[PDB]
């Protein structure tokens, strides 16, 4: 996470983690239910075999919250296309319930239409992670959360130099040093309101990290809203 | 009716079916009495942060 703030105790409590056999951290994701985990559909080809940890804020110490989970069955976007990132999105099944305490809560999942005219037109969005700070640098060791307001749909086409489908939006900064980065892909991306947070878009691409006149693209939930339903049944 | 003017006044979900407006929460919440505001039913709410 490029620039942004830190998340304190129960601030981001469905963030999720990636890891690999390494045991480090390599994409990220939201709680959707005790047993659901969402993610970008791209973040399952960096690690043959993985597992999602939740409750985690210090990947370093042992807040003591922490939780592995194991994948039982990992469902794709079946229309997902690397080449183009289009339909990035998945969904895992856990073995083992998550069991929600402090700084483990999952995010509720909005109503399409009132979604993308209430949630989606608001000023900024919340994006997190344990990503890259830095373009060219290091992972992050602690959780982040920065504040991504909305970018207009068109200008995100214009400051493109890739296509916007149908499956995603912009959201970031033109010149401020703020942005998502590596290894924040499959992150949470929450807006507010009324004191409660709604999941609206899956850390998806970008070109570079906080670029000047570039943006950030995440996955429109709101989109396959109607599949993350037949998928919390995995399908 | 209205779910422009300040959301209907509720506290999630609203729906601007045909009159009147109508209010609705997320998966783990209840309509309160009045029919707008939104309860929590279980211990950990999503959208909630821990406290
Ligand atoms: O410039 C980069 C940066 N990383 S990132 O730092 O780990 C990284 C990862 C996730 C991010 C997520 C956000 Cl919201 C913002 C910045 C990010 C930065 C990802 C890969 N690339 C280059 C590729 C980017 C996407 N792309 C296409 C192809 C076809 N159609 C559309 C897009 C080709 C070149
Ligand atoms: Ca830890």
């Amino acid at each position: 996470i490029v620039g942004g703030q830190e998340c304190k105790d129960g601030e981001c409590p469905w963030q999720a983690l990636l890891i690999n056999e390494e045991n480090e951290g390599f994409c990220g994701g939201t709680i959707l239910s005790e047993f659901y985990i969402l993610t970008a559909a791209h973040c399952l080809y960096q690690a043959k075999r993985f597992k999602v940890r939740v409750g985690d804020r210090n990947t370093e110490q042992e807040e003591g919250g922490e939780a592995v989970h194991e994948v039982e069955v990992v469902i794709k976007h079946n229309r997902f296309t690397k080449e183009t990132y289009d339909f990035d999105i998945a969904v895992l099944r856990l073995k083992t319930p998550i069991t929600f305490r402090m700084n483990v809560a999952p995010a509720c999942l909005p109503e399409r239409d009132w979604a993308e005219s209430t949630l989606m037109t608001q000023k900024t969005g919340i994006v997190s992670g344990f990503g890259r700070t830095h373009e060219k640098g290091r992972q992050s060791t602690r959780l982040k959360m920065l504040e991504v307001p909305y970018v207009d749909r068109n200008s995100c086409k214009l400051s493109s130099s890739f296509i916007i489908t149908q499956n995603m939006f912009c959201a970031g900064y033109d010149t401020k040093q703020e942005d998502a980065c590596q290894g924040d892909s499959g992150g949470p991306h929450v807006t507010r309101f009324k004191d409660t947070y709604f999941v609206t878009g899956i850390v998806s691409w970008g070109e570079g990290c906080a670029r000047k006149g570039k943006y950030g693209i995440y996955t429109k939930v709101t989109a396959f809203l109607k599949w993350i339903d037949r998928s919390m049944k995995t399908r | 009716k209205l779910c422009s003017l300040d959301n209907g006044d509720c506290d999630q979900f609203c729906h601007e079916e045909q009159n009147s407006v109508v209010c609705s929460c997320a998966r783990g919440y209840t309509l309160a009495d009045n029919g707008k505001a939104c309860i929590p039913t279980g211990p950990y709410p999503c959208g909630k942060q821990t406290l």
